[PDB]
């Protein structure tokens, strides 16, 4: 109400007077459905510039951080009404920040139905459950038989709300959550999301097995961009559409200005021969008109594929890609080391985003595009 | 936007389109960020040989670009692109636009937009370059254009300009060859910010242009 | 009965029928009745979740007893 | 020739100790956190946060872990070993501090008067007394058909008392407006 013989009830129904004079109030205060003990003793007059105020030790621990704000507001407040309103707003923000302290499940809703839904899914999809029963992980199989796991976080009462779902594959997973949706509902949704990008995996596992795959080393299911070795110290990279995987992915080469040169020239005049019905590897072998070194040496150091500046492979994951346009050197280099070297050099002239200069080993013209 | 596509699709009289155009121009600060560009796209499709001046005036009056705050960047960019395409694939937009900021003479309350569009137009079709120089000298001597302007201009919208830095220098070149210290100071600030925010090649071109000024000038 | 294993908890020992041999300690059987059964996986995945849940809502129960007594006073 | 209460827990006290939480050899390591214990399972953790004010701030916690706690002690690496009347259980803390006070057991009976020692050899080895009066030393590093029975036994234990506490809520909302 406007008057505090009714507004005091409407806003702190739990907070009520003991003393004849309405000077000793006691009771509780509600906050997120939690009734906290409170005793509050005003002066003879209804001035808050003095207002004795003790609590629970619970409450004083929770208000460690704001007792100065209490000292401020007790003295600055016009009325006990607005004082307590602001107090409850404060309590809510306090627990909102300290929201890590909050969970308790109802068993017969939760611990009953959840194992029925597990038997619904299959106990063999069951890969893990948490000692809290907070987390649970499950398995889905691509029709090839690739395992795609997924994690799920369960509230106190699960089907009331969405569980927090965490999945490996790259596209934003959408789970249409109704309370009628159960574990198998979201499992079918998981499968439908898997079956959309199924034929992508059918090319990806092929590429994983066949060729000298380079730099999504141990590629997860998220990986839509790949890198392949070919020839020697010339590597290609690919990025594929999960929706049209056999469609031509966008690609380019890394390597030499005499090895990468006729590779693209063949590609330009055979891309029209791209038959998307075949496998991607098979299409490439004819489009590029070559065989791969199909793991032909894979990960065995003959000192060929090495920076020559830093003398390393996978410098910050960076590959020896920049090479010499020379038959005699063919010394491959990183980006960063070659950049920093041709930085200080006097002859190193800079165009838009190019650095020219001499190869460190052979002193022949070498071009770096950033 | 759907409404607009549909109105492009249906059999209509144009007098109604005009009403709607005015209507959106009122309802033009009162739009969310994202669609904005396509609305403007519509407008600039919708415009004609004659109405152009007035609509632009209203537009030039209603666009702010201090108001639009990943909080405005992508969309602004896309906007500029759109405009860029518009004034690429027709000419008279630019002459009208210039006219509009040129005859905005009494206005000592000039907004950011104007310079940005000037750069752009300088970068694009070039017959008018001498027109642009002329007008820019004239507003500078008038003192309607000043330097905290350029400050906030390069403090925000630079990203637009990176890919036309060469325009800035080709201009500053013609700025320092003139008299009237304020003009020369403007060109200075140009060279300064250009070296400041942009990349190595820019910096290099800065130094290389200043040296030329020194030795020859 | 004892922790003959030395794993911490008690187990049971059983002896069968000296008809076997004129010798003790043969035909034994040790067990816990849990996983432990000595003689002469989806099921084993979900127990800790349950055993948490019981004590969890037990703590809830005690908290709300305290709550009860409080407003009574 | 003064004394100062700090928090006042509300159940009988059993254990007090300290930890080097975030322990990231030397005998005396600078303890970061503080721990205090009750009898009916009320635990207290204290930390210094110096956050949210640009000044030094205390960060507190009051946990309520189950069982009438019999005894406990601190393990190196920010751990605590404590004996319920059912089993011995542990709580690790080092992460600022944990929101929930989870705990596993270690498959050992209801001990009392635990006393921990550090090896730094490998791992943690300790000492204890069984409630039956037996001393022991520790070194540290069908069924689903029974499981469903266990699930539903626990559900049946809990739902009764949830309803009971709702009956309290009704009493209380009613007496309030009285
Ligand atoms: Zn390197
Ligand atoms: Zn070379």
């Amino acid at each position: 109400m406007a008057v505090t013989e009714a507004s005091l009830l409407r806003q702190c129904p739990l907070l009520l007077p003991q003393n004849r004079s309405k000077t000793v109030y006691e009771g509780f205060i509600s906050a997120q459905g939690r009734d906290f003990h409170l005793r509050i003793v005003l002066p003879e007059d209804l001035q808050l510039k003095n207002a004795r105020l003790l609590c629970s030790w619970q409450l004083r621990t929770i208000l460690s951080g704001y007792h100065r704000i209490v000292q401020q507001r007790m003295q600055h407040s016009p009325d006990l009404m607005s004082f307590m309103m602001e107090l409850k707003m404060l309590l809510e923000v306090a627990l909102k920040n300290r929201q890590e302290l909050y969970a308790l499940p109802p068993p017969p809703q939760f611990y009953s139905s959840l194992i029925e839904e597990i038997g619904t899914l299959g106990w063999d999809k069951l890969v893990y459950a948490d000692t809290c029963f907070s987390t649970i992980k499950l398995k889905a199989e691509d029709a090839s038989g690739r395992e795609h796991l997924i994690t799920l976080k369960l509230k106190a009462k699960y089907p009331a709300e969405s569980p927090d779902y965490f999945v490996d594959f790259p596209v934003p997973f959408c789970a249409s959550w109704t309370p009628q949706s159960s574990l198998i509902s979201i499992y079918s949704q998981f499968l439908a999301a898997i079956e959309s990008l199924k034929a992508f995996w059918d090319v990806m596992d092929e590429i994983d097995e066949k060729t000298w795959v380079l730099e999504p080393e141990k590629p997860p299911r998220s990986a839509t961009a790949r890198r392949i070795a070919l020839g020697n110290n010339v590597s290609i990279n690919i990025e594929v559409d999960p929706r049209h995987p056999t469609m031509l992915p966008e690609c380019f080469f890394l390597g030499a200005d005499h090895v990468v040169k006729p590779l693209g020239i063949k590609l330009s005049r055979n891309i029209h021969l791209w038959d998307p019905e075949n496998s991607v590897l098979q299409n490439l072998k004819d489009v590029l008109e070559i065989d791969f070194p199909a793991r032909a040496i894979l990960e065995k150091s003959d000192f060929t594929m090495d920076c020559g500046i830093c003398y390393a492979y996978q410098l910050d994951g960076t590959i020896p890609d920049q090479v010499c346009d020379n038959s005699q050197c063919g010394q491959p280099f990183h980006q960063i080391c070659l950049y920093e070297w041709l930085r200080g050099l006097l002859t190193s002239r800079q165009s838009f985003n190019i650095i020219f200069g001499e190869c460190p080993y052979c002193s022949k013209p070498i071009t770096l595009k950033m | 936007v759907p409404i607009l596509d549909v109105l492009s699709s249906l059999r209509l009289d144009p007098n109604f389109l005009l009403k709607v155009r005015q209507l959106v121009m009122d309802k033009l600060s009162s739009i969310r960020l994202e669609d904005l560009p396509v609305i403007i796209k519509f407008i600039l499709h919708s415009v004609t040989a004659m109405d152009t001046l007035e609509v632009i005036s209203e537009l030039r009056e209603k666009l702010d670009l201090q108001h639009c705050v990943s909080s405005g960047q992508s969309c602004i960019i896309l906007l500029f692109d759109v405009i860029k395409s518009a004034i690429r694939y027709e000419k008279t937009i630019s002459e009208a636009w210039i006219k509009a900021i040129e005859n905005t003479a009494s206005v000592s309350e000039h907004k950011v937009f104007d310079l940005v569009m000037l750069f752009i137009i300088y970068s694009t079709n070039t017959q008018t370059k001498k027109y642009i120089d002329r007008v820019l000298r004239n507003k500078i001597r008038s003192g309607c254009i000043q330097e905290q302007l350029l400050q906030s201009t390069f403090s925000v919208h630079y990203l637009v300009l990176k890919d036309m830095c060469s325009s800035i220098l080709s201009l500053a070149q013609s700025l320092l060859h003139s008299l009237d210290q304020s003009i020369i100071s403007f060109g200075s600030l140009l060279y300064k910010y250009a070296f400041k925010f942009f990349d190595t090649y820019c910096q290099q071109e800065v130094v290389g242009a200043l040296v030329t000024h020194i030795c020859s000038g | 009965i004892d922790d003959f294993i030395g794993s911490g908890t008690e187990q049971v020992l059983l002896l069968f029928k000296d008809s076997l041999n004129s010798d003790c300690l043969t035909s034994f059987k040790i067990t816990d009745l849990g996983k432990i059964n000595y003689s002469s996986e989806n099921r084993y995945l979900v127990v800790p979740p349950l055993e948490t849940g019981l004590k969890v809502c037990f703590s809830s129960f005690r908290e709300l007893r305290q709550h009860l007594l409080l407003k009574e006073k | 020739t003064l004394v100062k209460i700090l928090h006042h827990l509300e159940e009988p006290v059993i254990f007090i100790g300290a930890l080097k939480t975030e322990p990231q050899p030397d005998e005396d390591v600078h303890c970061d956190c503080l721990v205090a214990f009750g009898h009916h399972g009320r635990m207290l953790a204290i930390k210094a946060s110096w956050d949210e004010s640009g000044k030094l701030v205390p960060e507190l916690r009051e946990y309520c872990l189950p069982g009438p706690v019999l005894c406990a002690a601190c393990g190196g690496g920010g751990r605590v070993y404590h004996s319920t009347p059912s089993d011995l259980c542990v709580v690790d803390l080092s992460r600022p501090e944990e929101g929930p006070g989870g705990l596993p057991p270690m498959l050992c009976p209801a001990s009392l008067n635990i006393c921990s020692v550090v090896s730094l050899s490998g791992g943690t080895k300790l000492l204890a007394l069984s409630a039956k009066g037996r001393l022991m030393t520790c070194s540290l590093d069908e069924s689903a058909g029974q499981k469903i029975k266990e699930l539903l036994s626990g559900i049946g234990n809990i739902s009764e008392r949830v309803s009971f506490l709702k009956k309290a809520v009704d009493q209380r909302n009613k007496a309030l407006t009285s």
